[PDB]
RNA sequence: AGCCAGGAUGUUGGCUUAGAAGCAGCCAUCAUUUAAAGAAAGCGUAAUAGCUCACUGGUCGAGUCGGCCUGCGCGGAAGAU
């Protein structure tokens, strides 16, 4: 209906997946067609990582109260979000993977232990294995 | 780069490849017999669509994929033709069991991986088709 | 160019424009719409 | 007795009629026969039949819907078109008052590299207005 | 508003048609992953192809859109010493 009621129902949601998720791996989305984002996105599915992508401004608002706050400083540009309700650090993999391989798109930012880890040192998320 | 619907065992007629892919340069006997010989494994009389895939050097590769969902549709519903104008006259009832075969047919077609999902893909586009569910 | 005294848009890509005291219609997709008010 | 284009696909039965025993001939029978035809013409509903043939022009691919074009402007209608390798074919079957001077009109669209084949096919009703034009230049 | 991109999948919805493949027409118009997606609001093709739009994310960083009433103006407005 409202839309700021539409915000006061997209912000809550966003928000309660984060606290059952595990490891957030957030990355740029700009330069991609569709379909190519649906091969992430049944990797997704089959994985059990939520993706979807929010404004920056709904982002802050929703992960106030939450260990990824520190993620504030890259949301800016165009954000793609990755929670992991199962299989605790698995979404990052993937998503380096698909960025090298075909896109222009880059690794942003992790969010693992409620901290965060820059674009070239998180292959420590690759090299922690699924368990 | 192009896109065909073909006849599961027949890639002889000119018209319908020859113009779209000869400037491309695809062999045109090669695509023929090739797609003949893996689309042998079809049942006879299914129309199903191939993307041929052209190269700087007019040499080609090509997917099969499943058959149109309305020929597939109408096979199963077993009428030939198609409804004259849906809202006023049904030409017959889909079962239920066939839309989920019908989805795990052209499961790779579909985007959604809920399968269920997929079943009400397909169910939406017979509806339009003139035809009902039980 | 139509030279009348009722200009309008005839179409989607019709622009009123007032240049000298004239109302003008110039159209980037058809030529046919050139008009002024005179 | 509309123009004087011959008449096709009449059935006539005589059920009933008079014969004088001395005045009776074959010509009076002729001429009443004749007007009788003539008074049942107009009372049924007389049409036209223009004929109608099939043609098949063969073009450059580049120019193909403005041949089309012009065959819809020629009152024709359509039954395909193929593309061969060495240029287009497409069939149709046009009226001939339609099909008069084709080769010079088929040539401007064409920088005059297409050709086209004409057999008769059928006879075919005309349209009101081609029919009521055959009418009043034979009638005077 | 501008600019950077997407503008999906079943698919060329079903009929009609030589072709009707979002975009001749009739009958619909709803599922899919969605950030968002018209069985397309337009251009275009003989049909395709192709170009935009609606709809969205970013950038930007402050007002902006559509009507109603009303004051004063503008065009409509060419003649003979
Ligand atoms: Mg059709
Ligand atoms: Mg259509
Ligand atoms: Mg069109
Ligand atoms: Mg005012
Ligand atoms: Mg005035
Ligand atoms: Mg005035
Ligand atoms: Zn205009």
């Amino acid at each position: 209906a409202l839309n700021l009621q539409d915000k006061q129902a997209i912000v809550a949601e966003v928000s309660e997946v984060a606290k059952g998720a595990l490891s957030a791996v957030v990355a740029d989305s700009r330069g991609v067609t569709v379909d190519k984002m649906t091969e992430l996105r049944k990797a997704g599915r089959e994985a059990g990582v939520y993706m979807r992508v929010v404004r920056n401004t709904l982002l802050r608002r929703a992960v106030e109260g939450t260990p990824f706050e520190c993620l504030k400083d890259a949301f800016v540009g165009p954000t793609l979000i990755a929670y992991s309700m199962e299989h605790p650090g698995a979404a990052a993999r993937l998503f380096k993977e698909f960025a090298k391989a075909n896109a222009k798109f880059e690794v942003k930012a992790a969010a693992f232990e409620g901290e965060l880890i820059p674009a070239s040192q998180i292959d420590r998320l690759a090299t922690l294995p699924t368990y | 780069y192009v896109k065909l619907q073909v006849a599961a065992g027949m890639a002889n007629p000119s018209p319908p490849v020859g113009p779209a892919l000869g400037q491309q340069g695809v062999n045109i006997m090669e695509f023929c017999k090739a797609f003949n010989a893996k689309t042998d494994s079809i049942e006879k009389g299914l129309p199903i669509p191939v993307v041929i895939t052209v190269y700087a050097d007019r040499s080609f590769t090509f997917v099969t994929k499943t058959p149109p969902a309305a020929v597939l549709l109408k096979k199963a519903a077993g009428i030939k033709s198609g409804s004259g104008k849906p809202n006023k006259d049904k030409v017959g009832k889909i079962s239920r069991a066939q839309l989920q075969e019908i989805a795990q047919t052209k499961a790779a077609d579909m985007t959604g991986a809920d399968i269920e999902a997929m079943t009400r893909s397909i169910e939406g586009t017979a509806r339009s088709m003139g035809l009902v569910v039980e | 160019m139509k030279v009348r005294a009722s200009v309008k848009k005839l179409c989607r890509n019709c622009k009123i424009v007032k240049r000298d005291g004239v109302i003008r219609v110039i159209c980037s997709a058809e030529p046919k719409h050139k008009q002024r008010q005179g | 007795p509309l123009a004087g284009y011959p008449v096709v696909d009449m059935g006539i039965r005589l059920h009933f009629g008079s014969y004088h025993d001395v005045d009776s001939s074959e010509l009076a029978f002729k001429l009443a026969a004749s007007i009788a035809f003539k008074e049942g013409f107009k009372k049924a509903k007389p049409v036209l039949l223009e004929p109608i043939m099939k043609v098949e022009v063969e073009t450059p691919e580049e120019n193909t819907g403005d041949v089309i074009g012009d065959l819809s402007r020629r009152r024709g209608m359509l039954k395909g078109q193929e593309s061969e390798v060495t240029g287009v074919k497409i069939h149709a079957e046009v009226p001939l008052s339609e099909m008069f001077g084709y080769a010079t009109q088929l040539r401007s669209l064409t920088k005059g590299r297409a050709s086209y084949t004409m057999e008769f096919l059928k006879y075919d009703e005309a349209p009101s207005n081609v029919a009521q034009a055959v009418i009043e230049a034979r009638g005077k």
